[PDB]
């Protein structure tokens, strides 16, 4: 019972439109599109990236630490004797 | 969650206690029979076709 | 000031004199000019054979159209001259007549009863008139619901039992009744000690006693040929009647389980249970989710249009149950709620709901007894079965004794896993087949 | 119960208020609230013009979300601009539910 | 006016469905053993001298 | 009077596809759900043509696959589309679940739970299917995974041998796994039908989290071509994974025959299971590692109970968003740790990553949700 006639009541919200054939597929791309994608990415940055950077840090540190203990292990035999 | 505790809910749970132990007996004995559990079935007086 | 314990005691005790012929005089003193006087005969529709089913009702129509002592029109002229409002009825178990007049007029009424019961001329023209009158009355009351559906409920519940047939009697029968059959019915039924004179109100007792002896002292207490019509035990059945007729605006279902006889303790607790299931009507602003849980179900997605929970009772046997009007599309759903309520009292009965039910029941038993007519009918109907009058203080003493465990115990005793009797006057199709109902009488969880 | 630190609380609440993105879409605070049945009945009780303003602002938000755009900076909702219209009604509804429940546990 | 055994049996075991399922399960508990040993005894009885378990006597327990 | 409204099959298609309202502002993430619906078909169809040559005996399971990759015409493309196809299946799956966790889609609790059960089904399917090739990692993975069942305290080994069909992994176990692997995906399909069944009586959620009844739109005109583009990009990424770098998501050693005797070094399970495997590596106890493992996936069921915010989507609640991406980074941490041999650096990071994985969503999220509640003055 949720057909389009059954949905929410709403009152005088007039809406305008155009035929797809009456308008080009890529309006104002260079002037309005790219800056929009840019503000989007700029909103996304600090909320997303830095924690991944922390992943890069823990990754490189873990690799350097394993590789360090492994190859300094004979070096640990060296300081041993 | 806090709302569920109360003066009448104690009464209700108490009303359904015998049913709870009875179905618990149903599940227990039913499990013991479905599994042919050997441990308790060694103790039962007549059900000893198991060797 | 206001308090229960004293107020129960201020209500006067009812004196019960015994005439030598066995007629039971009774009275309840009060300080008001008005008083009602009546004779609640023990005779009812239960006693007639199929040969004479319509006798008591028909005589109920012409008990006072005429009489041997005075012309009937002169009689009604006299009662109208007194300002009195004589009235009568005839239940399946209890015939009754009564007057409604000033204490100043009290003696004049009493002897009138001593006419109406003892002797009434039965002119064949009058009876012949009452014939077509009743025949058209048969065309009258059919239009009404409720009473029709209860009549199917009795025909269902009892079938071969004498109790099963309606008070009005078959239409085929009523045109066939003869005056001789009526004199037979009169000679074989209306007499002491079945009779019980009663006059609650302003009536002083001793005057009622003297007036009782003088006129009502003449009633014979001996049956001819010792042909005593002993009452008989009544079997109950789990069957159903399902009249349809789809053109009606509403289905009008009535369901009932076997109940305790008129004189057993259990009924009291049952009354409390009926207070819990709760009667309701959609005309009220008290509906919605409010009021009775069955009413809360009646109005949420909007189910029952109007309904009532009833506990009809006779000697030995009775009928607990429920009754509801319904739309065609919802007839099943209202059932699912109803039985569930029963089941809820058959298992999980919380104390507070029982308390509310006890308060509603007390309020009912007290509110019923205001006025002179209700207490006269009370003294009569109570003397006809219980004996005594079973005083209100004893009622609250017996109601206070009720507890949720007692409620669940008795309701399990009579409701749980019992076979329902069903009477459904239509339109009907969504109403569950009887196996669905019978299986609806018990949970698999409990 | 803090004083000037409470003004500091007003400051951090303002900053967090600007951290939430609904100002970019013109929404009032109450539009954003999750609509469970209590909120449903709370919306049902709204005066017609207010309910209309709510439904339209919701459409404007969804429409802006369609084209992944943003309401112009002049038109953004301001922290002092908001009217907390839905609170009294929702509080009435919730209080009624708590009343029915407290009665129901007894 | 003597009571039927079912009048008490229903009043005890069958009145509640949980006890009903319980007595059913115990009934299965006994019926499995009894019926199995019975059918085994019968099938063992029809064909005496055929089954090898009865032929074990030529070589069993030393 | 359109015919769609008349014929019942056309009625159901008119519901599920052509006419059902959807929020207009639905983004690219919801598309992944439909993509999963697509992937299953591929995983059937492609897989259906691998079963026509595969022999589930232990003595010939490997040589039969050599028969497929070599002797059969165009068999290798089917092989690689199948193997990479499972990987794309779990990628779309993880993105799908992340989408459902982010936008507060878990409030549809029944749909959520059916999604969880369907998840466990797909996991078992991928496991038994990975066991089918009968290489080194396949055989060894089976032995290691199966033993976990042995963990259960009383029943244990009888149950484990009941899975093996013998003392040890062998041909009957391989045949059984071939059967269950054959049968499970269709059950996954019926569950998916249940899934969409529960889903549609309320309608799809929208990114804002506000109800979209004011702006509902028919599915056919728009989302069919949107999902056509998403399916096309899906086939693009899949074909690029198959025709250029077939191997990198896979693991060398499977091309060697299984040895009951010899034991392979790195012993790493295929990547989608890796994080869970790390948890086994994390808890020293056997049964404790098993329970932590089962909690690793069950835990999703507890999320709706743990919800505290008076809003759905994280997008209006940046702090919880930051916790969310911390959670994703943590999953990357476990997923990377699963590829590594036990050593000092790894064991410590694995334990900390696991404990953080449990604490961030059993403690921190509800609390910061309450903080976000108090910051907005209600
Ligand atoms: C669920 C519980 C897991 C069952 C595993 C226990 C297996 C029973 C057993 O081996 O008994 C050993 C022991 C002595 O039995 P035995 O003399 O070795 O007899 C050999 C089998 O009974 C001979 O087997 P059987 O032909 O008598 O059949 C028994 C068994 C299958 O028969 C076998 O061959 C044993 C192994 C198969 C079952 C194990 C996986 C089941 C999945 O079938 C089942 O267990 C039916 C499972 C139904 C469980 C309830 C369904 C919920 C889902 O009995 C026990 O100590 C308990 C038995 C059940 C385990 C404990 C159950 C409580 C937990
Ligand atoms: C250990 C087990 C513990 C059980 C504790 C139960 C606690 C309460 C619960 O869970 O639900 C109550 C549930 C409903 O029982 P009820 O109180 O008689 O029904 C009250 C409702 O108004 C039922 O509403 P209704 O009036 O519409 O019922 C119609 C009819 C349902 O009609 C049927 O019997 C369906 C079978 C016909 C289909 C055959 C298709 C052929 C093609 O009766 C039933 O509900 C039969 C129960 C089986 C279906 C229920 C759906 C479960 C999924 O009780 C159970 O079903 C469980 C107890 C039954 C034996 C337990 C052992 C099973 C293993
Ligand atoms: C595992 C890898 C899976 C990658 C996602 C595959 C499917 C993505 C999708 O939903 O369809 C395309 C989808 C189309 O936009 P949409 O339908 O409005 O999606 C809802 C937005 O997320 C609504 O949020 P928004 O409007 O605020 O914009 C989100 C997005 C803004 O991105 C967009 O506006 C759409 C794509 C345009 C940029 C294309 C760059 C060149 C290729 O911001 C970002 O790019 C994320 C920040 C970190 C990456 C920065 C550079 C990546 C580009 O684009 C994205 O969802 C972003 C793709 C992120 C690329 C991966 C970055 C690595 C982390
Ligand atoms: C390949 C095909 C497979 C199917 C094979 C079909 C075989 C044919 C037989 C199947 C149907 C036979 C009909 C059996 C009788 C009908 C059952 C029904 O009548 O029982 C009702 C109720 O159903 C059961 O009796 C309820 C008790 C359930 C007991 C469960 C025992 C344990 C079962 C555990 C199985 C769980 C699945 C585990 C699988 C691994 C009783 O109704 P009723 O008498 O009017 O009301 C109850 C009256 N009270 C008040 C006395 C209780
Ligand atoms: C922990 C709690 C667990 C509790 C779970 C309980 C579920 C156990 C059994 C459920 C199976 C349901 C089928 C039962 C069929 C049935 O309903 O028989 C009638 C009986 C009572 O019905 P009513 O009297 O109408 O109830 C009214 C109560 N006011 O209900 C019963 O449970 C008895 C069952 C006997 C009937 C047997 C037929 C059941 C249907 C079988 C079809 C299954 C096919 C599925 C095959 C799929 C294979 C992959
Ligand atoms: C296991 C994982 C193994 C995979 C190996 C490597 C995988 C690396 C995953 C990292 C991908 C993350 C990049 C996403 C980019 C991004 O989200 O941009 C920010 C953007 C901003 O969104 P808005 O709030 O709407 O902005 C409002 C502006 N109008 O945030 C989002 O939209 C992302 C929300 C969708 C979540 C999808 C994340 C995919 C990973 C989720 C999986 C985590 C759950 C794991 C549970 C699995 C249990 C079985
Ligand atoms: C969601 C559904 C499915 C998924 C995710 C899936 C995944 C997998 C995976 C990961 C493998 C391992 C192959 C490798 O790593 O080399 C595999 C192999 C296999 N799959 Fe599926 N599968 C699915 C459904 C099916 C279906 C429906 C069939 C029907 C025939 C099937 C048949 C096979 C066969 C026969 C193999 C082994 C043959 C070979 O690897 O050469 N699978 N599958
Ligand atoms: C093969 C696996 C699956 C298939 C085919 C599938 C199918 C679908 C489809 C077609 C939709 C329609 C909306 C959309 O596509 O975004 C959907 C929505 C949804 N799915 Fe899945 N699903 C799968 C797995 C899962 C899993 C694993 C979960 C959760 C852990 C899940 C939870 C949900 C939820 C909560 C929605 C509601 C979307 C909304 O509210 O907007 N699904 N699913």
């Amino acid at each position: 019972g949720r057909e389009f006639g059954n949905l929410t009541r709403m009152r005088h919200v007039i809406s305008y439109s155009l035929s797809p054939f009456e308008q080009r597929a890529y309006p104002h791309v260079f002037t309005k599109g790219i800056p929009n994608v840019l503000r989007r990415i700029r909103e996304s940055f600090f909320r997303v990236v830095p924690q991944f950077v922390v992943f890069y840090l823990i990754y490189t540190w873990g690799t350097e630490e394993f590789e360090r203990s492994k190859r300094k292990n004979p070096a640990a035999y060296e300081n041993d004797k | 969650v806090t709302r569920f505790l109360g003066p009448r809910y104690r009464e209700l749970v108490k009303n359904w206690v015998p049913t709870a132990y009875t179905w618990g007996a149903v599940g227990a004995v039913g499990l013991v029979w479905a599994t042919d559990w050997r441990l308790i079935l060694d103790w039962v007086p007549y059900i000893n076709g198991k060797f | 000031t206001a308090t229960f314990a004293q107020a129960l005691q201020f209500v006067p005790e009812t004196q019960v004199s015994l005439l030598d012929n066995g007629l039971r005089v009774a009275s309840e003193q009060s300080s008001q000019p008005t008083c009602t006087v009546g004779v609640w005969i023990d005779v009812g529709s239960r006693f007639e054979t199929e040969k004479n089913n319509g006798a008591g009702y028909f005589l109920e129509h012409l008990a006072f159209k005429g009489t041997k002592n005075r012309p009937g029109s002169a009689l009604e002229k006299e009662v109208e001259s007194m300002g009195a409002h004589l009235n009568a009825y005839s239940t399946r178990e209890h015939t009754a007549y009564y007057i409604k007049a000033l204490s100043k007029d009290l003696p004049k009424a009493v002897e009138l009863l001593g006419d109406i019961v003892q002797n009434c001329s039965l002119e064949d023209s009058q009876i012949e008139k009452e014939r077509d009158v009743i025949l058209r009355e048969m065309q009258e009351n059919d239009a009404s619901m409720r009473d029709v559906v209860f009549n199917y409920l009795h025909a269902t519940a009892f079938q071969g039992t004498p109790l099963a047939q309606a008070v009005e009697g078959p239409s085929e029968n009523v045109r066939k009744l003869s005056r001789a059959d009526l004199t037979e019915y009169l000679s074989t039924h209306y007499k002491a000690p079945r009779m019980v004179l009663a006059a609650a109100g302003g009536v002083e007792h001793q005057q009622l006693l003297d007036l009782a002896q003088k006129h009502l002292g003449g009633i014979p207490w001996t049956y001819a040929e010792d042909a005593v019509p002993t009452l008989t035990p009544c079997r109950f059945t789990g069957s159903e009647i399902r009249h349809r007729d789809d053109a009606l605006p509403f289905a009008h279902v009535a369901i009932a389980v076997e109940g305790p006889g008129w004189a057993s303790p259990d009924n009291v607790a049952l009354q409390v249970a009926n207070a819990i299931i709760g009667h309701y009507d959609c005309t009220y602003g008290g509906g919605v989710h409010l009021s009775s849980p069955l009413a809360s179900g009646a109005v949420a997605n909007k189910l029952c249009q109007s309904f009532q929970t009833f506990s009809i009772c006779y000697a030995e046997t009775g009928l607990l149950g429920a009754h509801f009007v319904c739309d065609r599309m919802k007839i099943d759903d209202m059932m699912f709620v109803l039985q569930g309520q029963w089941m809820r009292l058959c298992t999980s009965a919380t104390e507070s709901e029982v308390a509310r039910g006890k308060n509603i029941l007390r309020n009912a038993l007290v509110s019923h007894l205001d006025g002179t007519t209700p207490v006269c009918e009370d003294i009569g109907r109570s003397l006809l079965t219980y004996g005594r009058r079973i005083p209100l203080a004893e009622w609250e003493s017996r109601i206070a004794e009720v507890d949720a465990s007692v409620v669940r115990e008795i309701c399990s005793k009579y409701i749980y896993d019992q076979c329902p009797a069903v009477a459904g006057y239509g339109p009907i199709e969504q109403l569950p087949d009887y196996n669905r109902i019978r299986s609806g009488m018990f949970w698999l969880r409990f | 119960a803090v004083s000037a630190s409470g003004k500091w609380l007003d400051g951090i609440r303002k900053w967090y208020y600007n951290a939430a993105g609904f100002n970019k879409l013109g929404l009032m605070r109450d539009d954003t609230i999750y609509e469970d049945e209590d909120v449903k009945e709370a919306i049902r009780r709204l005066p017609e013009n207010l309910y209309n303003d709510r439904m339209f602002r919701i459409k404007r938000a969804l429409d802006l979300n369609l084209k992944h755009q943003i309401l112009p900076k002049e038109q953004w909702t301001k922290y002092e601009e908001e009217n907390f219209y839905l609170e009294p009604y929702l509080k009435e509804v919730i209080r009624e539910r708590k009343e029915r429940e407290e009665w129901a546990k007894k | 006016a003597a009571a039927t055994l079912t009048s008490k049996l229903y009043s005890l075991l069958f009145r509640r469905t949980s006890t009903f399922a319980l007595t059913i399960i115990v009934g299965v508990m006994f019926f499995e053993r009894a019926f199995d040993q019975g059918a085994d005894a019968i099938y063992d009885h029809i064909n005496e001298g055929k089954l090898w378990k009865h032929i074990k006597h030529k070589y069993e327990n030393k | 009077t359109p015919m769609r409204k008349t014929n019942p099959l056309m009625k159901l298609i008119n519901h599920s596809f052509i006419d059902l309202p959807t929020p207009s502002n639905i983004s690219a993430w919801w598309n992944f759900g439909s993509l999963l619906g697509a992937c299953l078909i591929l995983q059937i169809t492609t897989g259906l043509f691998l079963a026509m040559h595969y022999s589930p005996d232990a003595s010939t399971a490997f040589s039969s696959i050599a028969h497929i990759t070599r002797d059969v015409n165009y068999g290798w493309i089917i092989r690689y589309l199948h193997a990479n196809g499972a990987s794309m299946f779990f990628i779309c799956l993880f993105l799908h679940i992340g989408r459902g966790l982010y936008y507060g889609s878990f409030l549809y609790s029944e749909t959520w739970n059916i999604g969880i059960i369907l998840l466990l089904a797909t996991m078992a399917t991928a496991f038994m299917g990975y066991v089918l090739p009968w290489g080194q990692m396949s055989f060894w993975g089976a032995t290691v995974i199966t033993n976990l069942l042995s963990a259960i305290p009383y029943i244990g080994t009888d149950l484990v041998q009941w899975i093996w069909g013998g003392y040890s992994v062998d041909s009957p176990t391989l045949t059984r796994f071939f059967t269950f692997h054959f049968i499970l995906p269709f059950i996954i399909a019926a569950l998916a039908t249940l899934h969409l069944l529960f889903l549609h009586e309320t309608g799809s959620n929208n990114p804002l989290g506000i109800t979209s009844h004011s702006d509902k739109i028919t599915f056919h005109p728009y989302y069919t071509i949107k999902d056509a583009l998403g399916l096309l990009l899906f086939l693009l990424s899949l074909m690029t994974l198959t025709l250029f770098s077939p191997d990198l998501l896979g693991d060398p050693d499977n091309y060697t025959l299984a040895n009951p005797l010899n034991t392979p070094p790195h012993i790493k399970p295929e990547w989608y299971f890796l994080f869970a495997y790390t948890i086994l590596r994390s808890v020293p106890n056997k049964l404790g590692g098993v329970l932590a493992l089962l909690l690793s996936i069950l835990i999703l069921a507890m999320i709706p109970i743990l919800h505290m915010s008076k809003q759905q989507s994280m997008m209006f609640r940046p702090l919880s968003q930051s916790l969310y991406w911390l959670l994703a980074a943590d999953l990357l941490i476990l997923t990377w740790i699963g590829g590594q041999p036990v050593s000092y650096p790894f064991t410590i990071i694995g334990q900390v990553a696991s404990v953080l994985y449990f604490t961030t969503i059993l403690i921190l999220m509800p609390t910061i949700s309450l903080i976000e509640n108090k910051m907005l003055k209600w």
